[PDB]
């Protein structure tokens, strides 16, 4: 089972790290390590799941 | 064999296993070996095993 700690650190573990199925030759990246409070990232708007018919 | 087919499944992270089938013949193949005093899971069986 993925560590969820690392010496001291925040781990998560998802495949858009590298994006295998949704990119093509796949950027070979394996990790991301960082001040993750440097990155600002917000819904301005997040809807429901709507249906139209 | 067992970590390389385990890894084998749960390699691409996906699909976590679960169960494992043994054969007789095989389960005294495994090793008896067991965790030392100074790591955590002190005095665990490392694998499956037979002797258990």
């Amino acid at each position: 089972a993925g560590l969820d700690n690392w010496r001291g650190l925040n781990v998560g573990a998802s495949s858009t790290v590298s994006g295998a199925p949704e990119m093509s030759p796949a950027s070979g990246v394996k990790a991301i390590v960082g001040d993750f409070s440097r990155v600002h990232w917000g819904f301005q708007r997040n809807f429901p799941i709507e249906l139209i018919e | 064999d067992l970590v390389k087919a385990v890894g084998l499944i749960a390699g691409a992270g996906l699909q976590v296993p679960n169960g494992v089938a043994l054969d007789p013949a095989f389960s005294f193949a495994l090793s008896t070996e067991v965790y030392p005093k100074g790591s955590p899971l002190a005095g665990q069986p490392m694998y499956p095993a037979a002797g258990f």
